[PDB]
């Protein structure tokens, strides 16, 4: 995939969700279907459990390499961390390559 | 053994497995005779204005290894591949060897 990730013949099946319908008052018989429900939402928790495989590191390179680091110049708040708000701040995209290898 | 079969292989490496990390180190001494083989007692007065530069020993024919840095056993990569990575370390056991001598 051009937007980057694995391209899967079958991916994670789709988890759909609703809340079933609830009618309202209906006093008399209509062959028309219903069209008041009583208003409702609903809430819970989910847990998703993933398993990753991963590709071990295994370079002779001599000199140090560069690393993903937590580098900021006179920081106002701390990144990937909520604000005084109470809103999650992040400034920036973390790729992926840092770790090289010789062709 | 005998003059045209060598004592010993180069080793130099860096082996991680778990809880353990094992470095190898290889490298070429030369000795000099020092002293012309003989013992010598060394000595000095106050020196530079200060006489706890003063001292009385002695300097002998022998020459040692000295491995006690950790740039002899680390490589500046595998320096920092532990100290981006672990709390603590220590160290566990040693084993030298002396091989391939020439006079």
């Amino acid at each position: 995939p051009a937007m980057g990730g694995f391209g899967l013949k079958h991916p994670p099946p789709m988890m759909l969700i609703k809340n079933t319908p609830v009618p309202g008052n209906i006093t008399s018989f209509s062959d028309v279907p219903v069209s008041s429900f009583i208003t409702q939402y609903s809430t819970g928790q989910v847990t998703v459990e993933m398993e990753w495989e991963l590709k071990k590191e295994n370079s002779k390179r001599w000199n140090p390499e560069i690393q993903y680091t937590n580098n900021y110049n006179d920081p106002q708040f701390v990144d990937f961390a909520p604000d005084s708000t109470g809103e999650y701040r992040t400034t920036r995209p973390i790729g992926t390559r840092y770790l090289t290898r010789p062709l | 053994d005998g003059v045209g079969n060598a004592s010993g292989d180069w080793h130099c490496d860096s082996t991680w497995m778990g809880d353990r990390v094992v470095t190898k180190s290889t490298r070429t001494w030369v000795l000099p005779s020092y002293n012309n083989h003989q013992y010598r007692e060394i000595k000095s007065g106050s020196v530079d204005g200060s006489n706890a530069n003063a001292y009385f020993g002695y300097s002998t024919p022998w020459g040692y290894f000295d491995f006690n840095r950790f740039h002899s056993h680390w490589s500046p990569r595998d320096w920092q591949r532990l100290i981006n990575n672990y709390w603590g370390f220590r160290p566990r056991s040693l084993r030298v060897k002396i091989f391939n001598i020439q006079v």
